[PDB]
RNA sequence: CCCUCGA
């Protein structure tokens, strides 16, 4: 008999994956396999960089604004992000306070999507600003904040650490037992970015790939 | 659990004895001399 | 001639230009047939720029310029003087050294892909891996009693008062007999949580999202194998522990020299990872060449590595011409 | 023979080797172009550094250096990050504790220096202790845990092999230790569990080769079956083929005593490889073998409270023996001292009864791997007396273990002989150091100038002594003393035949064969009556303990002889 | 709050045998048996205790509790260490009900010249006013101190001053109480002086609206340089609107979370060997 | 004297060593440290020091 | 019996000393032949009498010339 | 997301049934998401053909010794668990092993049933003197991995059945090390090792092509869910 | 050098 994968989902970000039956000792090995492909190769989206009027470099603050330059960063990092365009992409965010500037308040660029419009940013009162840029492109795992000297970028620009795993929290586990077999419970769950159906989909791809090297 | 500050976060003691007497300044010794 | 406000600077390059007046002798004779033949009248100058020293990086977050040319207040013979603030951010890294309260301390020796830290049954993986030797012959047992605290006041608790206060309970206060998740706790020197009360609480400690409870009553948990999907044989003690980033950092640590500056008194090169100095080669050090009974290395690096004048230069000329090493010289400290 | 070298400071140091190189590749127009081109870190020059750094070795050095082991040459392999990789065995010979330890890089340029490196200071061919001559990079702490759980034998594990009876068949036998591994991937054995398997390619022990095997011995592929766990059969995996095997639970020092006897018998080269498989294993099984520490792992005596209340009642009558007037002040704290004493070693075996041997806590200890259970009696059992600045212990004792916790006044009494020691270590470092520093410079024109000087003379060593009955007791300093030496005279052995011939190494069998054939004393070669002008020579100095062969003329063997007398130095109280 | 034996007037480090260094009973509740340098420094640098006054004299005091007919009162008298071997004075673990009657008949108690004896309840003169007493602020700062060898208890109390400023600090879930008001007392926390609303709030000042109709402003320090290179940044805790009370902590400092004492993370730990890398 | 001068005692032995016009031979390894001289000891021994290395005729010939 | 020795393993020293009266000698026997070979590459005496590695150092040749016996030295 | 270079796998033949494999290089970490899986796929993933009961006559009650041959009860089956078939049956399928007299019972007496084939009959079984006889069934059958014995005891067993513990893979030994392989600037590439030993049956070749080829179907289980789904292409 | 700190 050969095996079977069924989908049971428990909320939209997450989801179980029963794979049964396999060989008594192949379930951990297995749901370990997609577990580390699921925490690294998963693609997604996230912030490059950034570029805030009236600040040249992220240690300083904006007239008005409760929180420096360096903690809008750190909240900026919590951005899930969805982006089909595959090339670096420009969003804009322009508020006068007083008021709270939250994810909500991004306009992105057709083919982009904020999941998280509650997400706050900043705090401004009757005197604050605030007019940002922020670049988005698509990759996977995380790479750290690209310098500018690699690039062209000018002195404006403020570079970023972009996560952009939108898997957030997978595990499993085995019930051990036809006369002996192994059933396969993997756990995932996702960012409202993507689905963990998907999530799980591409690391199928990555796996089935990898794995025709051995043929 | 350090009550005799304003706003300060509560953070729950095990301690079993009564403390009698609050800290005093720690910079006193600077400053008084 | 100064670096502008909010650039990245990488060791090498120029924070802020300065020229110094040159002799006329200290050209090179090539270096005088050019300046004539081409007419150039300018003042002959060396560039004494300030520059990023090696093994640094940042943006410039800073100026401060003082002129004489204002009423700025300099020392005697000052015309000018430039300050620039360069400011970097740390990522922890390999060599860099973390302690807890306890007097534990290490380098860090690895950091892994977060995939194949071991990781509890719900999926988290854990932050740090403290190695078992270390523990029991230090004396400093608090490490652990925390790290079953730290546990406990992450997850919070709920004590059985159904039947009545249990008798390991019975001296807690009324606020402690349960605590919500991250719930910030004290433990006074001399009066702290006592063995039995921390024995009790990690019997009560609450569940996770799933209604699985992660740590049993002796502080363990069983612990999946992040590389080969395994689980680890028994259960292992987890927990949470209170880090310190300590200011031993291996970007202010790491150096390493070539050839560079020599000290005009003694002839050997400087020292210090500031004057992109080299390392001290000491008595003790050359008792152990002796021992080994390494004559070439001993003289090699007491004559032509640090004294020899000539020996220096020609060992370099040769290396670069791809050519055997010349015979050393006399130490200039011996002629000193 | 490897080392972690920075990919930053190896293009600093090899800057110009670099830059030559990549001026021969079209890389570079001239050579000043190839120095600004390495200053500036084209990514031309990382794939020529890989060229460049090939067999060409570094020297790395740990301070302080206390004998010649904290310097040693390794192959540098271009690694990530900032921090220098030091290998785990040679930690030992540094002193290395990687707390934040750092280490010097150095390197060679001449042909000589670069040959001198690989052949003399070479990591893997100092493995053995110039002062005593015991291995030196050799398992300890995690690898030896890793090896000890691996090889303990565990009484009704999982798997285990069970006797036929009427009709049930005899089970837990194996055709291979393959299989017996595919058995261990399932549930079904435990590698800690004894098994019979059928070994083709390992040597059986001495016993068993010679009884189950005919003139040639055993040759690989001879079938043999042996009782034993799967453990102890990967273990013997690990050691040279053609080993026979030990079927032990490795402690440390069996652990030591294998690669001592491989030493002796075996190439450097084997001993080097070899050690570096048992590291591979010792970490690999060290993971699993689930030692961790709790406050549930870490008993306490049962019947503490009860004889500490005992010495009690013994104490109170001392004071009142003072108080009387028949006792001075230092009688009263001599006896007191004397009932703490007692009553710390009762409390220490208590403890040691209620703790069973699986236990982490002792497990760590009892395997060699780290600690001493005077340790675990301060954590679990109690502290006991403490010293006073002057030295002079407190008559009334610290009852409370740390895992109990101390009063405030018992840990307040605890800090003098804390920090008095932790002084008392500051200067005993110094001390130690300059002694070392008067010895170096004694011995330090003391060279081996030719290979014999033929002097009769001799020192007489006591080999063993005969007890009143028949039995010979051996002598404890036959290691230090008869080991390693040059016979002056042939032993006749009270009997015609001469059993060791004079100019031998006196080694292990050679020992033996004094030993059984009943002789207690031999005159040996020594330095001290050495008839060679200017230093020594070889012969009457013998043995060189770091390559276990005759001396070579040159070495410089005062300097060796300080090194090895001054660097433990700091452990004498 | 260091106590340097060094200087002009003082000895020379070359003079300054092993009887200077040691711990000695005068020092109980005074100098810190534990906070000291374990370099070539041992013994010639002390912190004072928590509790601990410099009186008129330059005699350090420390206060402790009448003990009146076997009784604990909660008188306080500031004794120096002359005052203190004149009487006995019980340890701060030494039991007592809620009367103030000794659980025990016999103490552990300090009373001549530093040793230390079961004693007699029945004459008792003082005791000491709380644990803690004897140690200074940052081995206070230790949880489970009594359960570490003084010697990891000092390796602590020196590594917790080596600690770098994080770009977002954390308090730890497991402290001793004392990290708050050591935050306080450093000063590089911003308190306010006098109870108001806050009028206006942004990253570079707080202003404080009094009762009186009179307010006061805050200035931020901003990514500002340390001596060591550190970064010492100041964020407000506060909102425009909310109602604060004097002493109470408006901005955060370099180490500081919400007032506390945030010195690094809380981190998820297990102990193992790890395939040699923990080696 | 020179070996002597780098332990302890450096005036005591300068001074006797000039009062005694004594001249030191240079033979020592602490000496040849100084001046740069390849130790009497290990390598720096004259036999191993002054090996000439010649490739054999049969090597030569392929 | 020995695995596949690695970079400074090769060639393996027990050999190499087997080569050799002392431990030194080998050092400067070794030592002079690289110098021997690196000059003649440079000037365009006599070169290697093995078929040598791609970048391979000269050190590395003479051992293995000293390994396969191809030279002799004297020890004067 | 983005294309890797791509990894090559290499071969080097130790001996006939053992080989070295090399994929490299791979992206740092993926060492490990392949090693465990392909070890263990390797191992029980591939269908073999094992012994699984025996009937020996002359043994019914206590297994000891068999009167007349030399080797006792559980050294035959020692030998007989060694012994290497392949099956086409899919069904248990018997073969009958008997011979008389003096001499050495090999595996190459076994008369093979239609659909059968001992590869090593040169393999030695039991040897007998001239008063005993060796009448010996097998039941031989096809599975994946290693079985115990206790799970081949029938519920409705004869009497005389000895089950044995039963070798269906026809791999016999698979270990697996992760290196690092440097990649332009990037030293801590992986690289992975395995070290795959089989019985005669199978070459390590094929059975790595096998173990590879039920991997790319599993994995193709979680692609299948959305094929649109993009990942790692390379 | 001295102060202070790391092993
Ligand atoms: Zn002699």
């Amino acid at each position: 008999q050969r095996p079977t994968l069924s989908e049971d989902v428990l909320t939209d970000n997450r989801s179980q994956f029963v794979i049964e039956p396999l060989e008594p000792g192949f379930g951990y090995t297995l749901g370990n396999s997609l577990r580390r492909t699921l925490l690294s190769s998963i693609p997604g989206a996230a912030v490059t960089s950034i570029r805030i009027d009236g600040v040249l470099h992220e240690f300083t603050t904006v007239p008005g604004v409760k929180e420096d330059v360096t903690e809008i960063i750190l909240n900026l990092k919590s951005l899930v992000v969805s982006s089909e365009e595959d090339e670096p992409v420009t969003m804009y965010l322009r508020k006068q306070g007083p008021g709270e500037v939250t994810a909500g308040d991004i306009v992105p660029p057709a083919g982009v999507t904020v999941h998280n419009p509650g997400m706050h940013i900043a705090t401004l009162n009757d005197k604050g600003k605030l007019e940002v840029e922020l670049v988005v492109e698509r990759g996977r795992g995380y790479v750290p904040a690209v310098q500018n000297r690699a690039s062209g970028a000018e002195i404006g620009r403020i570079p970023v650490d972009s996560i952009y795993s939108p898997v957030l929290k997978v595990t499993y586990k085995v019930d051990a037992t036809r006369t002996d077999f192994d059933k396969l419970i993997l756990d995932v769950e996702t960012k409202n970015s993507i689905s963990p159906r998907d999530a799980l989909a591409s690391a199928g791809k990555t796996l089935v790939e990898l794995f025709g090297l051995a043929r | 659990s350090n009550n005799s500050v304003p706003g300060a976060p509560n953070r729950v003691s095990f301690a079993k004895l009564r403390e009698p007497l609050e800290v005093p300044g720690l910079l006193d010794v600077q400053t008084d001399s | 001639g100064i670096v502008r406000i909010g650039a990245e600077v990488r060791d090498g390059d120029i924070l802020v230009g300065k020229v110094t007046p040159k002799g006329e002798t200290e050209l090179t004779p090539e270096e005088r047939l050019l300046r004539a033949i081409f007419g150039e009248k300018a003042r002959e100058v060396r560039d004494t720029s300030l520059k990023v020293p090696h093994g640094e990086s940042g943006k410039v977050i800073g100026i401060r310029v003082f002129s004489r040319e204002d009423e700025d207040e300099l020392p005697a013979g000052v015309n000018e003087l430039v300050r620039v603030y360069v400011a970097q951010k740390r990522k922890i890294s390999d060599g860099d050294k973390l302690a807890g309260r306890h007097g534990n301390k290490g380098v860090i020796g690895k950091i892994l892909p977060v995939e194949d830290m071991p990781f509890l049954a719900d999926g988290t993986p854990v932050d740090i891996i403290l190695n078992t030797h270390g523990v029991p012959r230090r004396m400093n047992i608090g490490q652990i009693l925390e790290t079953h605290l730290g546990w406990c006041a992450h997850s919070g608790w709920k004590v059985d008062a159904a039947k009545g206060v249990p008798d390991w309970a019975a001296r807690l206060p009324d606020e402690l007999l349960e605590a919500q998740p991250n719930a910030i706790v004290s433990t006074p020197v001399f009066d702290g949580a006592q063995e039995a009360e921390l024995q009790g609480l990690l019997s009560c400690t609450l569940p996770n999202r799933d209604g699985d409870v992660l740590v049993d009553a002796d502080g363990k948990a069983m612990l999946f194998d992040g590389r080969s999907g395994e689980p680890f044989p028994y259960p292992v003690t987890v927990g949470y522990m209170y880090i310190m980033k300590l200011h031993h950092l291996v970007d202010d640590k790491i150096h390493a020299r070539s050839t560079g500056p020599y000290s005009m008194i003694t002839q050997q090169p400087l020292g210090g990872k500031a004057q992109f100095g080299g390392q001290r080669f000491g008595e003790m050090e050359c008792w152990a060449m002796q021992a080994y009974g390494a004559a070439y290395t001993l003289q090699e690096l007491l004559t032509i590595k640090s004294d020899d004048t000539v020996g220096r230069v020609k060992v370099y000329e040769a290396i670069v011409k791809g050519e055997n090493i010349p015979e050393p010289g006399i130490p200039e400290s011996f002629k000193v | 023979h490897q080392c972690g070298l920075p990919k930053l400071m190896a293009l600093e140091l090899f800057k110009p080797f670099v830059m030559k190189r990549l001026v021969d590749l079209n890389h570079a127009q001239n050579i000043k172009s190839a120095k600004r081109m390495v200053e500036r870190q084209r990514p031309q020059v990382w794939d020529v550094l890989e060229e460049v750094i090939a067999e060409h070795p570094v020297l790395l050095n740990r301070a302080p250096t206390l004998h010649r082991l904290g310097i040693q040459a390794f192959e540098p392999m271009l690694v990530e990050g900032k921090a220098i990789q030091l290998h785990p065995l040679v930690c030992e010979a540094f002193n290395a504790d990687f707390d934040g330890d750092q280490m010097a890089v150095h390197l060679p340029l001449s042909a000589e220096a670069q040959a001198e490196a690989r052949i003399l200071m070479l990591s893997s061919n100092n493995i053995l202790s110039p002062a005593s001559g015991r291995p030196l990079a050799m398992p300890r702490l995690d690898m030896v845990t890793g090896l000890y759980y691996l090889t303990t034998e565990v009484p009704g594990d999982t798997g285990e092999y069970q006797p036929a009876s009427g009709d049930h068949p005899e089970t837990g036998v194996y055709s291979s230790p393959a299989e017996a591994i595919m058995a261990a991937d399932r549930g079904v054995l435990s590698v800690r569990a004894k098994i019979k398997v059928r070994l083709t390619q390992l040597r059986p022990p001495v016993e068993i080769e010679a009884e189950l095997f005919g003139h040639s011995g055993w040759q690989p592929g001879d079938a043999w079956m042996a009782e034993t766990t799967l453990g102890r059969v990967m273990f013997n995996e690990l050691l040279p083929l053609g080993y026979p095997f030990v079927n032990k639970q490795m402690h440390k020092k069996v652990q030591a005593a294998i690669i001592n006897d491989l030493a002796e018998r075996y190439p450097m080269i084997v001993v080097a490889q070899t050690v570096d498989k048992l590291k591979d294993a010792g970490f690999y099984w060290a993971t699993r073998s689930g030692v961790t520490v709790s406050m549930a792992d870490v008993l306490v005596p049962p019947r503490k409270k009860e004889i500490l209340d005992h010495y009690e009642e013994r104490a109170d009558k001392v004071e009142k023996q003072f108080q009387r007037g028949a006792l001075n002040h230092d009688e009263r704290n001599e006896a007191l001292v004397e009932i703490w004493k007692e009553a710390t070693d009762e409390v220490g075996q208590a403890l040691r009864e209620h703790y069973p041997d699986d236990n982490p806590i002792i497990t760590i200890v009892d395997s060699g791997a780290t600690g001493n259970f005077t340790q675990t009696r301060t954590l679990a059992g109690m502290k006991g007396l403490v010293t006073n600045p002057k030295g002079e212990f407190i008559p009334r004792p610290v009852k409370s273990s740390f895992r109990e916790g101390l009063t405030v006044l018992e840990y307040f009494i605890n800090t003098h002989g804390a920090r008095k020691g932790l002084a008392d270590t500051a200067l005993r470092t110094a001390d130690s150091g300059y002694l070392t520093r008067r010895l170096v410079d004694v011995s330090q024109d003391v060279i081996v100038r030719e290979h014999d000087c033929q002097t009769e003379r001799g020192i007489v060593v006591e080999l063993a002594e005969r007890a009143p009955d028949g039995t010979l007791i051996r002598d404890p300093y036959i290691e230090t003393s008869a080991y390693a030496r040059t016979l002056g005279t042939d032993a006749v052995d009270e009997a015609g035949n001469v059993i060791v011939e004079r100019g031998q190494d006196l080694g292990d069998p050679e020992i033996d064969a004094l030993l059984a054939a009943g002789i207690t004393q031999v005159k040996v070669r020594s330095v001290l009556t050495c008839a060679t002008s200017t230093g020594v020579c070889a012969t009457c100095y013998g043995r060189s303990m770091a390559t276990g062969k005759l001396v070579d003329i040159g070495e410089a063997v005062g300097i060796v002889a300080a090194q090895s007398i001054g660097e433990p130095g700091t452990q004498l109280t | 709050r260091r106590l340097s034996a060094l200087g002009p007037g003082g000895l020379s480090r070359e003079r300054a045998g092993l009887e200077v260094r040691d711990v000695h009973p005068s020092h109980y509740g005074r100098m810190c048996p534990i906070e000291t340098p374990e370099g070539p420094n041992i013994g010639l640098i002390g912190s004072l205790s928590v509790y601990a006054r410099v009186n008129p004299f330059g005699f350090i005091e420390t206060p402790y509790r009448k003990v009146v007919d076997g009784v604990v009162s909660d008188e306080i008298v500031y004794l120096t260490a002359d005052e203190e071997d004149r009487h006995v004075v019980a340890q701060a673990n030494s039991p007592i009900d809620a009367d103030g009657r000794f659980v025990e008949p016999r103490v552990l108690v300090r009373r001549k010249a530093g040793e230390v004896e079961y004693v007699p309840s029945s004459e008792v003169d003082y005791m000491d006013v709380s644990p803690r007493q004897m140690v200074s602020v940052a081995t206070a700062m230790i949880p489970f101190l009594e359960h570490d060898d003084a010697n990891r208890a000092l390796m602590g109390a020196n590594m917790q001053r080596q600690a770098v400023p994080l770009v977002r600090s954390e308090a730890p879930l497991v402290g001793t109480g004392m990290e708050l008001r050591a935050a306080i007392d450093a000063g590089d926390v911003v308190v306010a002086e006098e109870s108001g609303v806050i009028e206006e709030v942004s990253a570079d000042y707080i202003t404080v609206m009094h009762d009186n109709g009179t307010r006061r402003t805050y200035r931020m320090r901003k990514f500002a340089r340390s001596n060591h290179g550190t970064c010492a940044n100041q964020c407000p805790i506060v909102d425009a609107g909310d109602r604060v009370e004097a002493g109470q902590v408006i901005a955060d400092g370099p180490c500081t979370d919400d007032g506390e004492m945030a010195l690094g993370k809380n981190l998820l730990v297990a102990i193992m060997p790890w395939e040699g890398h923990n080696y | 004297w020179l070996s002597a001068a780098s332990f302890q005692e450096t005036t005591r032995v300068l001074t006797d060593a000039a009062i005694n016009c004594r001249s030191d031979k240079l033979n020592g390894l602490k000496e040849n440290v100084i001046i740069g001289k390849l130790i009497p000891a290990g390598t720096g021994i004259n036999r191993y020091r002054n090996i000439a290395v010649q490739p054999t005729e049969e090597a030569r010939a392929a | 019996g020995y695995d596949t020795p690695l970079g400074i393993t090769n060639p393996p020293i027990d050999e190499l000393l087997d080569r050799v009266s002392s431990k030194y000698a080998l050092v400067i026997y070794a030592a002079k032949r690289a110098r021997q070979i690196n000059d003649y590459y440079n000037q365009l005496y006599v070169g290697p009498l093995v078929e040598p590695g791609l970048q391979e150092k000269p050190l590395s040749i003479a051992l293995r010339e000293i390994h396969a016996d191809l030279l002799e030295h004297t020890e004067g």
